[PDB]
């Protein structure tokens, strides 16, 4: 039934806060939190994020998280801002320095317990709780560290529910904060083992898609959060929107998850646009399903045909003939067969929504469990391995009572990670 | 008297049994609130001191909402609240959690108002349980139920309508799992079972009705057609014939081998003008050619052990016989040495009654042809392959295994289906 | 030759030839009914020999009537049985893999408070 | 001088209604048990006190059926409701279920009547036992009487009449085995036996009588004539056969060759115009033909040992001697050494009674004829060997095992029928 | 006297119409009442009806069935309205079409409840012969609960008659493919428990009314049209008076010379078609070799392949005596080979002037040959045929069933067949 989100960190607030602003907008919510839609189907499934509040208003089930008050703050006087629960802000002054040790291990640790005050109590206005939702960056000090504080601290209170994940990879292209690859490497760790689903978005994806194919010479942040807004109404589509499924956390993960560890998804958008861009003409049929399997449209920085893809889920969204829909569906994977294991009979399947994005006529969106994915991670590691090597920026963690051995162990934990990707990438049927 | 409880069980299992009821319903001149303006069908109508007939009927799910559809339904009246069974979580695609986690939690419950149902039975000849082979509702609450009953009610004989998945009609990439764990858990309690191929009815909608993209409702108001059918013969009494039960024995030789084929016809669509009417023959030839199977297998290729047919409307013995003699002449009707060639014959007097508002057209005569075929072995061989194919690098074996299941029930279930597979191999000798 | 005259009859005898050769030749109770008794008693044993094997026949269809009972409560016996097996370890199972699943959090929660001991220590 | 005629099953009562239908019109008793204005007639009827004289006879079957047809018919009254013993089932033609079975059970009811019919003689005679051969009452249960009826009044005389079965004439598939069995156990205790073969009856019916398939009625009506004819000196004063011991004499020498063959003459029609009622030699000669014979056998080929001629009515002694000279004249016809070559003739003057409104008509002149012929054998032969074919191969023989009796009394019947026909060996030489 | 039960579908339909042919025969109108011409018909009424004065004649039967359908087709029936209901004795569990439902479980619950009918039947007799049923050897009911009566009833009065009507099955008629499981344990039963056993093949029944009869789909009313018309004709000498004067037990000993041999072959002449259309007399001969031929016999084994250990022959209406009687010896002295010697005058003839209803002549044929072995092998194949794989057998195992009984049945049964074939080459 119901999803608790939780936002972490400058990223993680800052992407939630335009995930709520997107999906409050397809519901027929405004800023104020009341309802003015025009179909039935908006309320259909609206007790999803939604907590029915008192003077028929409609409040999301998120808690807001960060241990700076800074993006805090700018959420608060942000455009739907006052539309959250001021209950649910849970702020700390001290800051993660982009530290992962001052998130996870000391400044975090002390909020945590203040965090899980506000999640119990949302945990419990619910009919049946389907799991958790987390928006994170996995460089910084807060998203990374305290939001897999988090994960660790849920997980322990529900192990019975669901814990999904959207993480964001850092990128060089994107901040030239050194000790990025060590954040991102342990918190890699903790999400292989803490949530059953992630969401990998790739900041080296999203700077390429609006630099290369958007055409925009010094991409914002404004101009990546579009990116990573789209993708998420488009994954959490089928939980919001009533179709033929039925419609579950679980069941998506029951299907999309083969082997546990391997749980990190490549997603995919198109049409790709502009931020606040006026939509051209829309997209045929065949366009989308080309474009969707495009490397050129993917969420994270790897080449899907440089591997196999053990499960695919599309996502298709306005009113279009699905007979086309299917015919393109099949055409795909029947030349590009080779590039889908044959030891998961069936491991494509899509879902139709009739209710586009706004502005969108049409749109797709993918959601694959591709071994290529192993690139993002080796890309991780090298970063990781090269600093490390010469055992750079480690005294801002040592500092904060850790191990040089904590960072051996996460170093060999997301090696075995491509070492285990690889094996079923070479992996035959005989 | 010779009372008759239905069991619908998950997604699958309760919208063929509304479509089912509706049916009935018509056959017997029965209105959506009870009232009615042949006593033989009180084995299956339960009816009260207002004159309101209720159907000896269970719809269970682990989630509301497809029985709620019922509740707010066009036939919200035609039940019990008490008989209309749902939980709050489903099983998620699970047999481990429809058999143990959580339907466990409502097993006692549905048992006792099975047992309620039974109470008003004078002398009740059975169970009819229809289920998914692919849903986690469907295959462990299904088995769970059936190993239940076999201890509460003993030997009594219990019935089954599974569903077969196919990829053409919706499915996911976990079915082979949980449709090789029900039918292992589900052997021993099964005096008979009536195997329904997705992709055949699926065929049938596309290449006869001419429907490009087939609804649930239109295939499942199909499947209600052949199983009337079979039930015509328990619902009805007529001199002319109806005798089911008396099936039983001949198509069951051994206790293991009770899975009929069903090839029903005619199948005509609501627009084929002229058409008005076919003859005996026509229909008996059409119970031979493959493409009005219930399941898609070769019997011109395997052998037989048994051959019924069951004719309805306006069907004279006179020209029956005219037919069966003509095909008994046809050399591809190869029946085994250890058992006869005569094909068993049933004929009821009440028409096909068509679904107001429909896809298929009124028929002056409908035939179900019910067989003992070597061939159906198939379709276990085919669900086998793709079993083979994930268990062999234990392809989300993580999700069963971590609701409490053991690697063990996997091969148990496989070399039990293999058993099977060479049960039919050695049948089939001469 | 004559025999006897009398009333409303007569009778004389009538020799046409002589004989050839003159010299001419050349019960209980209790028995009868020792054999009759003795055939009764034959009949009786015939008759309770018959009765002999009725009553085995009679027996024959008790046992096995007592089979088709007893194969019932055999059947709910081991499908109860296996049930209850199938059902605990299932338990012990699924709690056991939470329960170690917990352990390692907790495990995990034992290295943060030594992290802030070792912050203190560096201090 | 009194007489008790015993019958025994549905054969012996069938015949027993028709020879007390003749007595009854040869001495002039109406079938009330009265009678209008020579004496001898007492010998068979016991005077009530209420003037009525009733059939010193017994009446006995294992099932109902037959004896009501007599205690409806006009002869009720004639008899009281003790004399006429019945049973609820029959012996179901088998001699072990008539002798052993349904036997024992009836026994002494039968015997109490017989006493009680005995306790009201100046002097039993004897007895005369009706019955026929192949019949499980009229077999089974005679055999058994006949050897208490031995123990109980011993000494007495017993005049058997029995009906020998035949094709042609209701015979059943077990008839020889039962036929055998019967008079295995009738030997020893019977003094005189005189077989009536079914066949030859038939045949005299059709020939002489004019009806191509006769009634019971008809072939006891014939019957009847004889058994009259036979019983004529007892029931009237005369000379020849007066007591049932002059039997014995007359007829049986050696004891178990104690079967007479009788010849009655003439054998006439009521449907056919009259003419001159035949002569003495007319009827004299007849009695040497085999058509007349109340038994099939060939008298022409085995020796005699006893020979006489019961005439009845019209007849003169002058007239009979006549024809008895004729016959030695043209044939010779054989006869043992030890014994004399010569006839015993008798003549009783009382008329030749015929059933008014029957088959047989009103006759001056007739003549029954006892003789004692080796030929008799030749009738035992023909059942011996159906009884061997069957005995063979044991066929029914389980039906009689069933009812209590051995095996090991099938073959000391036949074992015993074997050296009675011997004795015709011995004695025909 | 005789006391009439009727097991099953097929044993009660039978019996309905034997019920109401006999009842036409004998002037009793569907209301139970005497409406009879001659005195002649109410003369031997005794034997099958009871009076209730009435004037009242009730059936001396007992219908009896493990559920309830047929019961309530004769309840609705034309002459229905004639038996005693106290007589209806069923059950609402089927048995269906299971040898051993009918034998063992379901039949035991409801035997008892029949018995005490019988017990109160018998008490109204001065004097009873033995029993009469009408059941089918192929299904539930009739086939094992009748087989199971049998014996009770033996058990109950040992020294009466035992006399079947037992249909055998076909693979033609009817597809349950259970069948000579069935046959084979009733077979085995009747061998042992009953004393006469009418012998009627569906097999025969369905050939007669589709070549014989021209009838292009036979049904039911018209194989049982035939077994009513023998039914009526075996039991002429029974409710008849003739010169025969003669019962059930006088038949037994005259017609089963070992006790097993006791299976006889039915057979009818003229063979009527239902309703339609009687006209032109039959010659005797005619009338005499029809009924000796194989296309007139109830049983579907040919005479011809076997030897007559003995033969029963009612013929009926007005007819030379001599004539009927010239055309059996004629017969006899034809076809001597396949008459055993050993056994002299094996072959009976009976006459009653009142000829059957519609046909003015008919005759009615038994004969104990050695030929009906063809009947058991025929079933005792089909019983192999499944048996050697052990198909269907879970159906009676399910039951509480020993294979060792299906092992006994048939080698009972195969025991009867060489006993069959024993005076089958025996001589004189
Ligand atoms: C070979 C045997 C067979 C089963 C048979 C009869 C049965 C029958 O007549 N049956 C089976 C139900 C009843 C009956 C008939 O149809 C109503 C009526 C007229 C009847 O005789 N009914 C009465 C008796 C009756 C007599 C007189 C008038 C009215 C009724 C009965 N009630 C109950 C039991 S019998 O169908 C023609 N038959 C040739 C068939 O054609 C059947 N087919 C087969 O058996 C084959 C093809 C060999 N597998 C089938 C298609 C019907
Ligand atoms: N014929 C038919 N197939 C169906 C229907 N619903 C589902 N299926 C099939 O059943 C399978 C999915 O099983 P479900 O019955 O939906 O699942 P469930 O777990 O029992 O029920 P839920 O948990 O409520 O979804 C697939 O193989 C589908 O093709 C239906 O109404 N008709
Ligand atoms: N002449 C003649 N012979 C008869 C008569 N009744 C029977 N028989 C013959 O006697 C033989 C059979 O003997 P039954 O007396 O009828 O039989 P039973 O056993 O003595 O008597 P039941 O059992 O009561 O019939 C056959 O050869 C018959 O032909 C009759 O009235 N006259
Ligand atoms: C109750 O009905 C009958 C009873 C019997 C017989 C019979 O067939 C003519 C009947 O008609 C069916 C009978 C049978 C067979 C015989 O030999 C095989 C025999 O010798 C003799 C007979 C019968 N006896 C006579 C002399 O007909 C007695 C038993
Ligand atoms: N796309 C996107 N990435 C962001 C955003 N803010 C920070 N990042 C990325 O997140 C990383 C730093 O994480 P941040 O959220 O600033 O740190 P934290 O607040 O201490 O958890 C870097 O790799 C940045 O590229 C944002 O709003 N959008
Ligand atoms: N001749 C004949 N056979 C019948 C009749 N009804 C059923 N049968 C046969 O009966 C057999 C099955 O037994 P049935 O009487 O139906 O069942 P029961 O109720 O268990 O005795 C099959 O071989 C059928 O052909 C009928 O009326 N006449
Ligand atoms: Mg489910
Ligand atoms: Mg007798």
């Amino acid at each position: 039934r119901e999803i608790v989100h939780i936002q972490a960190g400058q990223c993680g607030n800052q992407i939630g806060a335009k995930f709520w602003e997107v999906i409050s907008d397809e519901h027929g919510i405004d800023p104020t939190g009341s309802y003015h839609g025009d179909s039935d189907l908006q309320l259909e499934r609206i007790n999803v994020y939604y907590n029915e509040a008192t003077g028929n208003k409609y409040v999301p089930r998120a808690i807001l998280v960060d241990l700076e008050p800074g993006t805090m703050d700018s959420v608060r006087s942000g455009p739907f801002g006052q539309i959250f629960r001021p209950d649910n802000f849970v702020f700390g002054q001290s800051g993660a320095g982009n530290n992962w040790a001052k998130g996870h291990y000391t400044e975090g640790a002390e909020l945590v317990d203040s965090v899980l005050d506000v999640v119990r109590k949302e945990s419990e206005s619910c009919d049946c709780l389907q799991g958790f939702q987390l928006t994170h960056s996995l460089g910084g000090g807060t998203g990374s560290g305290m939001g897999t504080l988090l994960i660790s601290k849920i997980r322990e209170e529900y192990p019975d529910r669901i814990m999904n994940t959207f993480s964001v990879m850092p990128s060089p292209k994107v901040s030239d904060t050194v000790v990025e690859p060590y954040n991102a490497t342990l918190s890699v760790h903790q999400l292989v083992e803490n949530t059953d689903e992630t969401y990998s978005i790739d900041n080296e994806a999203l700077y390429d898609i609006c630099f290369r194919t958007l055409k925009l010479t010094t991409p914002t942040y404004g101009d990546l959060n579009h990116l990573v807004s789209a993708t998420m109404s488009g994954v959490t589509t089928c939980l919001r929107f009533p179709g033929q499924l039925n419609a579950d956390l679980r069941k998506l993960a029951v299907n999309m998850v083969p082997f546990p560890r391997l749980h990190f998804f490549m997603p995919g958008f198109a049409p790709l646009t502009s931020r606040g861009s006026q939509q051209y003409r829309a997209l045929t049929v065949p366009e989308l399903t080309q474009q969707m399997f495009d490397s050129k449209n993917m969420m994270a920085a790897c080449d899907p045909r440089h591997g196999r893809y053990l499960t695919v889920a599309a996502v298709f969204r306005g009113r279009m003939s699905m007979k086309e829909v299917d015919e393109q569906m099949l055409n795909v994977q029947n030349k590009n067969s080779s590039y889908f294991v044959e030891w998961i009979p069936n491991n494509v399947k899509t879902a139709v929504c009739d209710i586009p994005p706004r502005g969108l006529k049409m749109s797709a969106t993918f959601i694959g469990n591709s071994t290529a994915i192993q690139e993002l991670f080796k890309r991780i590691s090298e970063q990781f391995t090269a600093m490390f090597r010469r055992k750079a920026f480690l005294h801002w963690y040592t500092g904060e009572g850790m191990d040089e051995m904590e960072f051996t162990e996460a170093e060999s934990n997301m090696n075995d990670l491509v070492s285990e990707y690889q094996q079923y990438q070479d992996a035959t049927a005989d | 008297m010779r009372e008759c409880i239905s069991i619908h069980v998950g997604q699958a299992g309760v919208q063929i049994g509304n479509a089912c009821w509706e049916l009935y319903c018509l056959e017997h001149g029965i209105q959506p609130d009870g009232q009615m303006p042949d006593d033989s069908f009180n084995t299956f109508f339960s009816e009260t001191g207002a004159g309101k007939h209720v159907p000896r009927a269970v719809f269970v799910d682990l989630e509301p909402t497809v029985i709620d559809e019922v509740r707010t339904g066009t036939y919200r009246q035609l039940f019990h609240p008490e008989q209309l069974i749902t939980g709050k979580e489903d099983a998620a695609n699970n047999y481990a959690r429809g058999h143990y986690t959580i339907g466990k939690e409502i097993i006692d419950l549905v048992l006792d108002r099975i047992r309620k149902l039974a109470d008003q039975c004078t002398g009740l000849q059975g169970f009819l349980v229809f289920h998914s082979f692919g849903g986690g509702t469907g295959s462990g609450f299904t088995s769970l139920l059936m190993e239940r009953l076999s201890v509460d009610y003993g030997k009594k004989s219990k019935l089954e309508f599974s569903i077969y998945p196919a990829p053409q009609v919706s499915t996911a990439v976990v079915e082979p799992y949980n449709s090789i764990l029900t039918t292992h858990t589900t052997l021993e309690h099964s005096d008979c079972a009536f195997m329904v191929d997705n992709e055949a009815i699926y065929d049938i909608c596309r290449r006869n009705l001419d429907i490009e993209r087939p609804t649930y409702t239109n295939l499942n108001r199909l499947i209600g057609q052949i199983v009337s059918s079979i039930t015509a013969s328990l619902r009805f009494d007529g001199a002319l014939n109806v005798d089911l039960t008396e099936f039983q024995t001949n198509l069951v030789p051994y206790p293991r081998i009770h899975f009929p084929l069903a090839t029903y016809a005619p199948v005509i669509s609501a627009e084929k003008a002229y058409h008005e009417q076919l003859s005996v023959a026509e229909i008996t030839n059409a119970c031979f050619e493959p493409a009005n199977q219930m399941v898609k297998c070769d019997p011109r290729h395997g052998k037989y052990m048994a051959c019924c047919l069951l004719y309805r409307g306006d069907v004279v013995p006179k020209d029956v016989n005219a037919a069966i003699a003509t095909i008994k002449t046809k050399r591809t009707i190869q029946f085994v040495d250890w058992c006869p060639t005569g094909f068993k014959v049933g004929i009821n007097y009440q028409p096909p009654t068509v679904v107001p508002g429909g896809d298929l057209a009124k028929v002056q005569r409908a035939v179900c042809m019910l067989s003992n075929t070597t061939a159906i072995a198939e379709a276990w061989a085919r669900l086998d392959h793709k079993f083979d194919l994930m268990y062999a690098k234990r392809a989300f074996v993580h999700w069963y295994v971590g609701e409490g299941m053991e690697e063990g029930e996997f091969s148990e279930a496989r070399e039990d289906m293999a058993a099977l597979e060479k049960d039919y191999e050695e049948v089939g000798v001469d | 030759i004559e025999l006897n005259k009398a009333t409303s009859g007569q009778s004389w005898e009538v020799i046409l030839k002589p004989p050839s050769f003159d010299g001419v030749p050349e019960p209980s109770l209790e028995e009868i009914q020792k054999k009759l008794e003795a055939a009764e008693e034959r009949r009786k044993y015939q008759e309770a020999e018959l009765l002999k094997h009725l009553a085995e026949k009679r027996e024959h269809e008790r046992e096995v009537i007592q089979k088709a009972i007893e194969e019932n409560n055999n059947f709910i016996k081991m499908a109860k049985e296996k049930l209850a097996q199938k059902m605990e370890s299932n338990k012990e199972n699924r709690e056991a893999h939470l329960a170690a699943m917990l352990e390692r959090l907790q495990e995990k929660d034992k290295h943060a408070e030594e992290v802030r001991k070792n912050k203190e220590l560096k201090e």
